[PDB]
């Protein structure tokens, strides 16, 4: 049960894995997470705002 | 056709009417909702008594004066008193309450200031001494704002707590504390402020008493100026209301 | 990846995405291309480096103690906390609650004491590290009866090899860790105010198993803590002051930045 | 056998600790040392083994309890470590009141029981 | 009274009053004296974390003519032990009325903050308070002894739970047994 | 295959066994529900707290003796200082709450006796006095109970209750007493009565303060006995949980 | 995984939950459910770490036992059982019988005696453990003829490397291995009284395969046991007493349990 | 002649294993025997007892 997965090449290749220990607690880090979500923290109004538009009308 | 500036917030058998206000600030984009079936702990039904204790309460009002350095409440201390929100609390081991803050200043066309109304989960506080933590007495008094200070508070044998503005009580920037859901008044603009907050914590769910999940900080960046002839006595009124609230664990009454 | 820039020419529209209300608490979206005109530009940069795993996820020195093959200190003794130090403590204050499976790597050496004694023959040393839960039986003493780790986990290194490391699980009674704590641990609001009502992680034990040699040896530990698969809520600002005490938050007040010359100097 | 197992709340009575000879099959008595009160469960016995050991000892006395520290007026009182036999308490005042007194107030032995020899102050 | 069989009685009796205490104990099943030497506490002294709900079952060993009500409450934390039975009203109780039956069980629930409590002695981690109270009185006829004992039975729930594992505070050792 | 004899009830956080007791009265034949859209005059959204205030309440015991004429309880006075029944009681205006009513007394094969429990609505009680009415400290006392006399009250200058257990203080037989939700306890055979009643009144709320819906009366009618040896002091207990109770007009707290 | 709460509201029935009867031995399946009003609650807590196998898979030291390279100590010898230390053995008398594989693991760590010998100059040591099952030669010396190991298991272990470990099967020709005997060895009720009747595993011996060096070096060896693929039957109450002899269950009486003020008393 | 089985992960992950000996008392021990039956020491009466009926009658 190996898992063949991509490595972190850059722009303008494989690696493979697998795990000995019946854990999931000993795994090697997740170094490949990139999600964004920026709304939650910035632009948090109940209103939504348009940028073009007049924020006081 | 309507304006965006006037807007009306209904509570309970309360309501609160802004006519001039910027727009309402949600948390973290949550609204506050109940505790899910899927995310509960204590197995005892709880009580929502829905209509009592989700209502507007307002606190004593303060004066913004022209060398304020600023005030804060802790959220669940400051209505530990008020109606039945406080009767239940004081009853029941856990709650769990979500909040609105509205907060009120109006002033002229002559009149200029800025507030920051800041809502900062788990705002732990320094103290003047090293040795010792700040007592309860200095950290939170309900009924009443706490006040910040503009110079160092002296270290020696105290319990008091550092009240420096620029360091906010926690070590850190003031100008950075629009981390958290921040809104500002700016006399020329607003007259007031509204945040909605979430249910924060770790846990499902909490004593009020011995544990404070948020503090609302009120601080004047921009100075409070006016030219002679005008209004001197300018407050800040300071509204909130539970929402969603629900304990669990009834038994004797007191948190001794 | 990054957003590529997209080309914008001139405007004498309606339109004003510069001006804006602050009071609103809501941050601007706007690009460059909204006040001025632009090229398009494809960017291939990415934010990889910025992920909150990959940033917390770098061994750091959290502490470090010694002890002997002779005389009263014979052992080492250490409550577990990620506040002894200042970088780890800092890099993890960013936010409020965090949850992550731990990995701990030690780093134990030697080193002779001077000593008048004579004809020195030394022989491996080989140490053990004991971990006790609270509610544990601590060693009263070296030759105790609890280094026999029934049900502690316990580890045996020989010196000359790889440094030892295992893994630890989230470990918690709280849905997660809790970085800052407002409030006392009686419902009567005295006694322990802030983040050590929390701190309940246990205590850590280091001895030489043998004495090797008849001449006075001092070992050393450091130990290295790893956040591995970590999840943040509620970021909170970065430590303005200097950390003081680990137990309590206790600081001394300091200016919001640095000076400079004036208002319109463009040298610090 | 050797010398009796030494304890931090049990300490020899006076045959044993005058005795330097120790045969199979002698049993020796504790006694509770100043500040500890006796465990009523547990046995002050120790018997020599065959292989000229002593048998299990398990502290057969518990720290004593200083009294309740009481309520201060116009103050607080941290204790912090407990009431038992050892500990300390200190003493505040809030703001605008000025402690006259002690500052803290170890529990100590005071005859035959533990008191806390410092009185209270008053602010 | 620990080195006899009287530890494990109950002794209530027939008295001119109504309203009472027999027992009460803390809620803290591997650590208080009453709990940490049942089967229960002495497998939860093997575990830093425990969670779920227990089982305390009341049988009266009196005679068949003698008749009795009691009440029996569980309080959360947050205020002290209650010390009048008005106040231990307030909480989760049961009325047990001695009949047929001989048996009456008290299940103390999870009432905790978080999911899992430490088995040592914690104030974060507080678990409240046990206690029994005369609900009218032990009346019995002429002939027949007023002076009775309770037994209790301690037991976990179906949604019980313990986590990481830990040495025993109680076997000790200062040589090898040969 | 069980017997009709053992009997439990769980309300809230609590429970009542009975073991040895006589089938439950369930009032006019009518189970306590909640107001319904078609009745209702109040406009206001009315609260539930459903788990706080449905509970049962154990009040303190009293003894039966051989001379022993009777007791009363007012029952929405009763329960006005209990929990968080009585907090929500004095803030809001109108209440609306259904009982039930569970009276212990046990006593040996020995012991012989008979009480009458009662639930009386709209228990009016005279005076002894016929020029002035009975004052408030005088027909009510919460916390406690009210004992009738076997003697009629001396008549002359004073605001006393005529307490003759005869007339009932309200100049009717006692015999007659069985119109109203009754159950007998008999020392032979019971051991527990339990009555459940609806709401009655001529109006849909009505403020719990200033009107006693309903008076439970507890009277020996055959004496207590024993012979010489066996226990003398025998009490009886008495508890109450309010049903579908609801409350409509939040206000300031107390009853001034 | 543990069953979750099932909601329940209010009850006036004849069900009677509540009152039993414990003269029938029998322990009541009530729930919270029966006794009060609850909500749904969705457990997702396993019951993972209180299995058998896993309280008892952990490695503990048995016994520990010191050689040397000159005089007349030269090797070690014990005879293998679980009863010398008290941890394992309360945490393996929680049955009456049991029946597992062994995992068996060695740590030896030597130690320079002081000694007035002058140009010491060490070597590697070397040391053999060997085991000895009943009925072998037993070694009468250190140079003896049996150290060849023909059909005994033995292990070379040069110092400076991961410790020696080997697997052990079930190994007994009762169909489960005894905590408890309760009888003697002899038809005629006389003789070895108790466990000590069934306890027949071999010896185990230890020596230096050189002497290293021209002053004395004592060795200390200590024996670590693992329980794998355990089976246990017929549960048995904890150990109340202290253990006072391995042979036999001879104790000394105890209390059943610890004292408090009052029997209204919440404080120890 | 691999065997993949299951890791221990939180609610609310697989991982591959080989014997290299050949005598079954070598192998790892098996960490993953989640059984239970307490009829047999609790409610060990011969008759079975339901919970709301009266245990005597
Ligand atoms: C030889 C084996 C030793 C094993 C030692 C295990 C120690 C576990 C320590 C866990 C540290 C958890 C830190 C949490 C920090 C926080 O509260 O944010
Ligand atoms: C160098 C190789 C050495 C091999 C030594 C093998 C020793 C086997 C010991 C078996 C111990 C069995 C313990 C059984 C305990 C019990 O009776 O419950």
């Amino acid at each position: 049960g190996a898992q063949v997965s991509t490595q972190k090449t850059g722009a303008h290749i494989h690696y493979t894995n697998i795990n000995y220990y019946k854990d999931a607690a000993s795994n090697s880090a997740n170094r490949q997470d990139f999600t964004q979500d920026p709304g939650k923290f910035t632009e948090p109004v109940k209103d939504i705002m348009i940028k073009s538009l007049p924020a006081l009308n | 056709g309507y304006s965006d500036r006037a807007r009306s917030i209904t509570l309970g058998n309360s309501t609160i009417t802004t006519q001039e206000c910027a727009n309402v600030v949600v948390g973290y984009g949550v609204w506050p909702d109940y505790l899910k079936d899927s995310e509960a702990t204590a197995e005892d039904q709880p009580t929502q008594p829905d209509v009592a204790t989700c209502r507007f309460y307002t606190l004593d009002s303060v004066q913004w004066q022209k060398t304020s350095p600023g005030w804060w409440w802790k959220l669940p201390d400051a209505l530990s008193n008020l109606g039945l929100f406080g009767q239940n609390m004081q009853y029941h081991y856990l709650g769990r309450t979500g909040y609105t803050v509205h907060v009120q200043c109006n002033a002229s066309k002559f009149h200029q200031g800025c507030l920051l109304v800041v809502c900062v989960p788990e705002a732990e506080m320094g103290c003047a001494t090293l040795d010792n933590t700040p007592s309860s007495a200095e950290l939170l008094g309900g009924d009443s704002a706490k006040e910040f200070a503009d110079k160092p508070v002296a270290s020696g044998s105290n319990k008091l707590v550092q009240r420096v503005v620029y360091n906010a009580g926690m070590g850190v920037g003031v100008g950075n504390l629009t981390i958290f859901p921040h809104q500002w008044i700016n006399l020329r603009t607003n007259n007031s402020a509204t945040i909605v907050m979430p249910y924060t914590n770790s846990v499902p769910m909490d004593n009020m008493f011995r544990h404070n999940n948020v503090t609302l900080m009120v601080i004047p960046f921009v100075p409070l100026d006016y030219c002679p002839g005008s209004t001197t006595y300018v407050p800040i009124t300071v509204t909130i209301a539970p929402m969603c609230a629900e304990y669990n664990g009834l038994r004797l009454a007191g948190h001794q | 990846r990054v957003a590529d820039t997209v080309g914008t020419g001139p405007t004498n529209s309606e339109a004003i995405p510069a001006l804006t209300a602050a009071e609103t608490g809501h941050t601007s979206q706007v690009v460059p291309g909204d006040t001025m005109q632009t090229r398009h530009v494809k960017n291939y940069h990415s934010r990889s480096e910025s992920t909150i795993e990959n940033f917390l996820c770098r061994s750091a020195c959290v502490y470090f103690t010694e002890y002997e093959n002779s005389g009263a200190k014979r052992y080492a003794e250490w409550v577990l906390t990620p506040r002894q130090a200042a970088q780890l403590r800092r890099k993890l204050e960013f936010f409020t609650y965090v949850r992550f499976d731990l990995e701990l790597t030690f780093v134990i050496t030697s080193t002779q004491q001077p000593s008048t004694t004579q004809n020195q023959d030394a022989q491996i040393l080989t140490h053990q590290i004991m971990y006790v839960p609270p509610g544990g039986p601590v060693p009263d003493k070296v030759d105790s009866y609890v280094w026999q780790t029934s049900t502690n986990p316990s580890v045996f290194w020989t010196e000359g090899n790889a440094p030892p490391r295992m893994s630890i699980p989230f470990l918690s009674i709280g849905n997660a860790y809790s970085n800052f704590y407002d409030g006392w641990s009686e419902f009567s609001r005295n006694g322990v105010y802030g983040i050590n009502t929390l701190n309940n992680m246990g205590t850590l034990y280091a001895r030489h198993v043998n004495a090797g040699s008849t001449g006075p040896i001092k070992s050393t530990i450091r130990i290295y803590f790893k956040p591995k698969h970590v999840k943040a809520w509620i970021p909170r600002p970065p430590r303005l002051c200097q950390y003081e005490k680990a137990k309590n938050v206790n600081f001394q007040p300091s200016g919001v930045t640095t000076t400079r010359q004036s208002i319109t100097t463009m040298t610090n | 056998c050797e010398v009796p197992t030494r304890l931090n709340s049990a300490s020899l009575k006076q045959p044993y600790i005058t005795q330097n000879y120790f045969p199979v099959g002698t049993v020796v008595e504790y006694e509770c040392r100043p500040g500890y009160r006796r465990e009523p469960s547990l046995s002050p016995k120790l018997t020599c083994l065959q292989n000229l050991k002593w048998s299990t000892a398990v502290e057969f006395c518990k720290k004593k309890s200083c009294p309740n520290p009481g309520e201060i007026r116009n103050g607080q009182i941290d204790v912090p470590g407990g009431i038992l036999f050892g500990a300390t308490i200190s003493f505040s005042c809030n703001t605008g009141y000025k402690l006259f007194g002690s500052t803290s107030s170890f529990c100590l032995i005071s005859g035959s029981s533990v008191q806390w020899s410092d009185p209270l102050p008053e602010c | 009274k620990v080195n006899s069989m009287e530890a494990y009685q109950i002794p209530v009796r027939s008295n001119e009053g109504s309203g009472t205490q027999v027992f009460g104990f803390p809620l803290q099943p591997g650590y208080s004296s009453v709990f940490s030497r049942t089967l229960l506490g002495e497998i939860l002294n093997y575990y830093t974390h425990w969670s779920g709900s227990i089982k305390l079952t009341f049988m009266f060993c009196g005679s068949a003519m003698a008749t009795g009500k009691f009440l029996l409450a569980y309080s959360p934390p947050g205020a002290g032990a209650p010390t009048k039975r008005v106040d231990a009203m307030l909480g989760t109780h049961v009325v047990w009325d001695v009949g047929l039956q001989s048996s009456c069980v008290l299940c103390i629930p999870w009432i905790s903050q978080t999911h899992y409590r430490y088995v040592t002695s914690d104030e974060y981690t507080a678990g409240g308070f046990i206690t029994c109270w005369y609900q009218t009185n032990i009346v019995v006829p002429a002939d027949a002894q007023s002076s009775c004992y309770i037994m209790c039975f301690v037991s976990a729930c179906n949604d019980f739970s313990v986590r990481l594992l830990k040495d025993t505070p109680f076997i000790s050792q200062q040589n090898f047994f040969q």
